[PDB]
């Protein structure tokens, strides 16, 4: 009941999108696809897309996972936002490109009072027109849940590595 | 609603559990938060700055404690057995919450209760997502792992990075890191950003992906073996002696081009393994250095002591203590949101008191002792 | 021939003008290489090592100089009056290549004239392209550079890189360095290595390009007297009270700012110029560090002294004496390289000799006597 899709069907929605805000996550650790993502944001920026990151206090497997590999990658300050001052943002923005990020989206922190996620602060990425998901499989994140938006019409799921997938969605794109 | 911050007696602690932004959502909470003069100081926290949130700066430790309702500091009171006695100062029926390490140290539990004190092991704290917000061994496990690379740089006679110059090119240092909690995770950041090749290992699956993830290449051992390595809250087991025979084999080989090896190892409640021994430090080259920060706890190299920075074989074997302290002005204001993100929910709203919920998962894991008597399982 | 190297004896010198590498090819080049027991045990070098490369090690200083033909140190010899008169132990009649520090030096000069001794000054290396692989001032400076911002991280009480958390947002570092030469453009990469957020200003208006090339911001003072500002060698001349005044204001903005501020300023011939004064200092955070590489010649701020880390108003201020020897298993490796590549072309193809070519402009600015002649014009 999942709507998978390809590199070009994602390429498609964020050139025809006024606003991104990349989530990065685990995943995008994992695949060491930070050269590789903020090259997807400055051919967005290139052609006047406005972009921004989004990053979740426990986003990766330690404080500042995300950080240091978007430092890495040369992807200025002003651009990186923390959770509490990017939230609403996401009612504006067309697109929530979620890579390698799982938990940290989940809305069960909120709609399960039985779950263990519950209670943490999340990412909204729900509030955006659509959203990419960019993971290797269904399998679920660290606290081992599943991602009530992993299945819902807002959303696609970009099957595969986040290094060849974002590879593969810089080349779709000019 | 009296809320209190006392200076850290204990030696060697320049931290404080508070900062200016978290008297702002305290003082808003319906709280009157006092704090001591000076608490703040090795943090860079001035006593105008705390007044300036909406803090009284009391004058001794005494009179900040006197008639509070809640207590916070960073490391636990001090006893009369220790020549000190911080928990007298503590108001009868109060709240405590601090690091204890309760589990090692009965004697001041038992001084806590007779004063029937509610005292909150803030290292207790489960480890679920929904409470990472309130859990201080991350936030200073954290820093201490930034630390160790910092101090490895220091005492080492190299530059990190490889340069390519017009006398020559000097090789870039290579760093092992032993044990991949959250400290090693940011030693193994911390170094690679300042361009060494990162080695790690561990005795756990899940790690060598970790590694991997920030750049760094793993050396496994027992691939069937680390899978039943975790436990309940993703802490490491004891292994035997089979298993310490066949890290220190594997590990040897890239040990003797090693220049900066940290060491993070660490066994909740046991003390630390012993990941590098003498006879391996004597196959390390000249000019090397080991950064302990398990020496606090046994030591993951006998050879380090605490404190000290031993030299023997050539190798600068570093042993500091308090190593989130070394970093105190960034450690203070997060062990003060640790504090705080862990008391704001049981504010009770529309009157101003606070209450504890007791079927609340963060609050039973964590409390030691309640109302005069023991309550942890585990004491 | 024979070419000699011994320990070095000044206070805190853990520096050796020699490595393996460099022992090969000077064997190549028709030399015995004599080295001192225990000569680079500071660097991580070691006896078997050198030996291996091919040397051999004298128990003593003396042993190893005594029928020494070229002798090569890293900082200049001890005189009589100083301790050790270790000019006496150098063979009447050798050339001695090190870092002479002549220019203020004169005592150590006229006792190596009084031996016939032929020594050459290699921090008078002149600033031309194709001696820069033989330049001591910039191979050192570099790792000066480098260690002032480990320096500072070690000093700081917060980290340098910014992280957010569950804690909440540790913000990064604020780097400012001052005077963008060969040791500020090294502390700008290896700050910016560290997650911090580097603003820096020089009077040399080409400096601006390289900067922004590392990832760093620039401070702009005076875009017109900027361009007056450069000598023929590349280093920078006096500026005056009128620019220290628009300066000091207009770096003030991002000091009150600044968490680690290095300062790397030089002025040859004159003192170093004050980039910070005690009034500035006042305006900064408290925790702030300052690492001032020039405070052997002075200093960029007159609060620091030499070989302490002062404490006034708040602020660390530190200023170790030969910071390059605090890297010194990376620095002695470059200095013996920097003098490999400054004697190989005067080396005769196959006659076994060292005829310094006098012609060579390498030669000329940097003799400072031989054979009982002070040549150089001081
Ligand atoms: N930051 C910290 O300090 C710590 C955080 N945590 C926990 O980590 C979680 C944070 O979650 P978050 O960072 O959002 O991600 P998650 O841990 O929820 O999972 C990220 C997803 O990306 C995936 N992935 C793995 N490898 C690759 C790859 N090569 N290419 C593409 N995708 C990949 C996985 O899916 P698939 O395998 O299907 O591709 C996985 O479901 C929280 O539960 C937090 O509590 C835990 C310990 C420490
Ligand atoms: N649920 C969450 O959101 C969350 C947040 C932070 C941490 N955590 C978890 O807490 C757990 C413990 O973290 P920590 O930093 O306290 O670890 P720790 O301080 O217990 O020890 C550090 C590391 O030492 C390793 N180790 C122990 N004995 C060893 C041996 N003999 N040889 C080699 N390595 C050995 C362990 O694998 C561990 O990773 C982690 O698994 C982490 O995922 C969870
Ligand atoms: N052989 C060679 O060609 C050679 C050797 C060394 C340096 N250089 C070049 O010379 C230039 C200077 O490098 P350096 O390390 O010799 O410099 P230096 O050590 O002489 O001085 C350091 C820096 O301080 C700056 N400075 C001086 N007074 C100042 C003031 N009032 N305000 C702000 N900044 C001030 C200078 O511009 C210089 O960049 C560089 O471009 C370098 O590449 C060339």
């Amino acid at each position: 009941s999942v709507k998978a899709g390809s590199a070009e069907d994602a390429a498609f929605i964020m050139k025809n999108a006024s606003k991104v805000i990349i989530v990065p996550g685990y995943g995008m650790a994992v695949a060491q696809a930070q050269h590789a993502l903020r090259e997807m944001a400055d051919v967005l920026k290139k052609e006047g897309v406005e972009v921004s990151y989004a990053i979740h206090p426990v986003a990766g497997r330690m404080p500042g996972h995300m950080n240091v590999l978007l430092a890495e990658a040369n992807v200025p300050y002003d651009e990186v936002f923390e959770l509490e001052e990017i939230n609403s943002s996401f009612q504006t923005a067309d697109v929530a490109f979620v890579i390698g990020a799982n938990d940290v989206t989940n809305p069960a922190a909120k709609t399960d009072p039985s779950s263990p996620i519950y209670g943490m602060p999340i990412l909204d990425v729900e509030k955006a027109g659509t959203v990419l998901f960019i993971k290797r499989s269904m399998a679920s994140g660290y606290a081992g849940v599943e991602n009530e938006l992993f299945f819902r019409n807002n959303t696609m799921m970009l099957f595969g590595d986040a290094k060849k997938m974002t590879e593969q969605i810089v080349q779709a794109m000019n | 609603m009296k809320i209190a911050i006392p200076k850290e007696r204990r030696p060697g602690e320049d931290r404080v559990a508070i900062s200016p932004e978290v008297v702002k959502k305290l003082v808003g909470l319906g709280f009157e938060v006092i704090v001591e003069q000076g608490a703040g100081v090795g943090a860079s926290i001035t006593d105008d700055a705390l007044t300036a949130a909406g803090a009284t700066i009391a004058s001794t430790a005494a009179q900040a404690l006197s008639q509070a309702d809640v207590v916070w500091k960073v490391q636990r009171p001090m006893t009369a057995e220790e020549g000190t006695d911080e928990v007298a100062l503590i108001k009868e029926g109060a709240v405590l919450m601090c690091h204890l390490g309760a589990l090692t140290n009965r004697p001041v539990v038992e001084a806590l209760t007779k004063r029937k004190i509610t005292a909150y092991a803030m290292e207790l704290m489960p480890r679920i997502s929904r409470a990472q917000s309130m859990d201080i061994l991350s936030s200073q496990s954290n820093l201490a792992g930034y630390r160790a690379v910092i101090d490895g740089a220091y005492e080492f006679a190299r530059a990190f990075p490889m340069m390519m110059t017009a006398a020559g090119t000097v090789p870039p240092a290579r760093v092992l890191v032993f044990g991949v909690g959250v400290a090693g995770l940011q030693a193994i950041a911390t170094a690679k950003r300042l361009g060494a090749v990162v080695m790690a290992t561990d005795v756990r699956a899940a790690t060598k992906e970790q590694v991997e993830s920030l750049g760094g290449k793993f050396i496994t051992v027992d691939d069937e073996a680390m899978k039943t390595a975790e436990t309940a809250g993703g802490y490491a087991k004891e292994m035997g002696e089979e298993f310490r025979k066949k890290q220190a084999e594997a590990v040897l080989k890239e040990l003797v081009k090693t220049d900066i090896a940290i060491t993070t190892a660490l066994i909740p409640g046991k003390p630390a393994p012993v990941l590098i021994t003498e006879e391996m430090v004597t196959k390390m080259k000249p000019g090397s250095v080991i950064i302990d920060l398990a020496v606090e706890a046994g030591g993951n190299c006998p050879l380090s002591e605490p404190g000290k920075i031993v030299v023997k074989h050539g190798v600068k074997i570093v042993g500091h203590t308090n190593v989130p302290s070394r970093v105190a002005a960034d450690a203070s204001p997060l062990f003060a949101k640790n504090l705080l993100n862990f008391l704001t929910p049981h504010v009770d709203k529309d009157t101003k008191t606070l209450v504890m919920k007791l079927e609340d998962e963060t609050v039973s894991g964590t409390c030691v002792t309640r109302d005069g008597a023991i309550v942890h399982p585990a004491l």
